[PDB]
């Protein structure tokens, strides 16, 4: 489905500095936006630049025993500074994002990372009769981060009963080692509703697992590391309620 | 109605005459009690004159 070709190795480093953060990105091209739509404003507060920046999750290493990692949004980013206020002192809450991955190894390493963006991703749990079942900490394990296998969701199955090998339904793009180092997904607000209850309901789910094993030349890093940055586009949240200071 | 935005406030004044700056003070108070007489008797304490000095 991503069946592109940039160049292969580096050209040039543009930097995406949007507020008080700063990114170097590989490049910036090679960019895919979900279903390819922008997020936009509902057609409230908007606290712009101040809670429009990038903040950087925790750095997970790639192993040659790693099965996957995967996310939710808006939960990671409920532990960061002005976005994560904002989540905590609203009841209404819609905000995209731009889910920007990137992944730096040698020419000596070999892989294949895709990143699946999932809407509405709910994880394992045969129970039609009954989903949402793991307790709402083993379901939001924020910044950290959980873990994918072989609180317990089959790899395979992307962990949700749906061979992996559909899941290039979603939006997502192929992190291929021998081609980019970057990946970037946007994926606009998607609900059910206009607007919503942020701590409550995960509108997406960043799921990245792996394609291709991890073969490093010889001897070298026995593990390379991936980053997610991830920036809420185009904020909003109604309305302020007794700055419930902690 | 039940409106939280962020806005400034919500609207312009609505008259505020009463607790302007003048009106604020614009009330007497007691300062002092100064208590004097007119004794035929020699009382060299309240001896006719009270002296106090001006202060709130």
């Amino acid at each position: 489905s991503p069946n592109i070709e940039a160049c292969g190795y580096s050209d040039r480093v543009l930097q995406l500095t949007l507020g008080n953060s700063t990114i170097t990105t590989q490049e910036a091209a090679n960019s895919v936006v979900a279903y390819g739509r922008w997020p936009e404003y509902l057609r409230p507060t908007e606290p712009d630049v101040a809670a429009c920046r990038f903040y950087t999750l925790d750095t997970v290493s790639w192993t040659k025993e790693s099965r996957g990692w995967w996310w939710k949004l808006p939960d990671a980013l409920r532990d960061m500074g002005l976005f994560g206020q904002n989540m905590y002192y609203h009841y209404l809450g819609r905000s995209g994002y731009t889910v920007h991955v990137q992944c730096n190894a040698s020419k000596f390493h070999q892989g294949a990372l895709g990143v699946f963006a999932v809407p509405e991703m709910c994880l394992a749990g045969d129970s039609n009769t009954t989903t949402m079942h793991t307790s709402y900490q083993n379901a939001n394990p924020g910044e950290k981060g959980g873990t994918f296998t072989g609180f317990c969701p089959v790899d395979y199955l992307l962990g949700n009963g749906t061979l992996l090998g559909n899941a290039f339904v979603f939006p997502h793009q192929i992190i291929n080692l021998r081609t980019n180092n970057c990946a970037t997904l946007v994926l606009p607000y998607v609900n059910s509703l206009s607007i919503d209850s942020m701590v409550k309901h995960n509108n997406w789910g960043i799921a990245i697992l792996p394609l291709a094993p991890l073969n490093f030349a010889s001897e070298s890093s026995p593990e390379i590391p991936i980053t997610l940055t991830i920036a809420p586009m185009c904020c909003e949240f109604n309305g302020l309620r007794n700055i419930t200071l902690p | 109605p039940s409106d939280t935005v962020q806005t400034r406030h919500v609207v312009q004044h609505r008259s505020r005459s009463e607790s302007s700056i003048e009106s604020f003070f614009a009330r007497g108070a007691c300062v002092t009690i100064m208590t004097v007489d007119n004794p035929a008797s020699t009382t060299n304490k309240d001896k006719l004159f009270a002296v106090w000095k001006i202060t709130y």
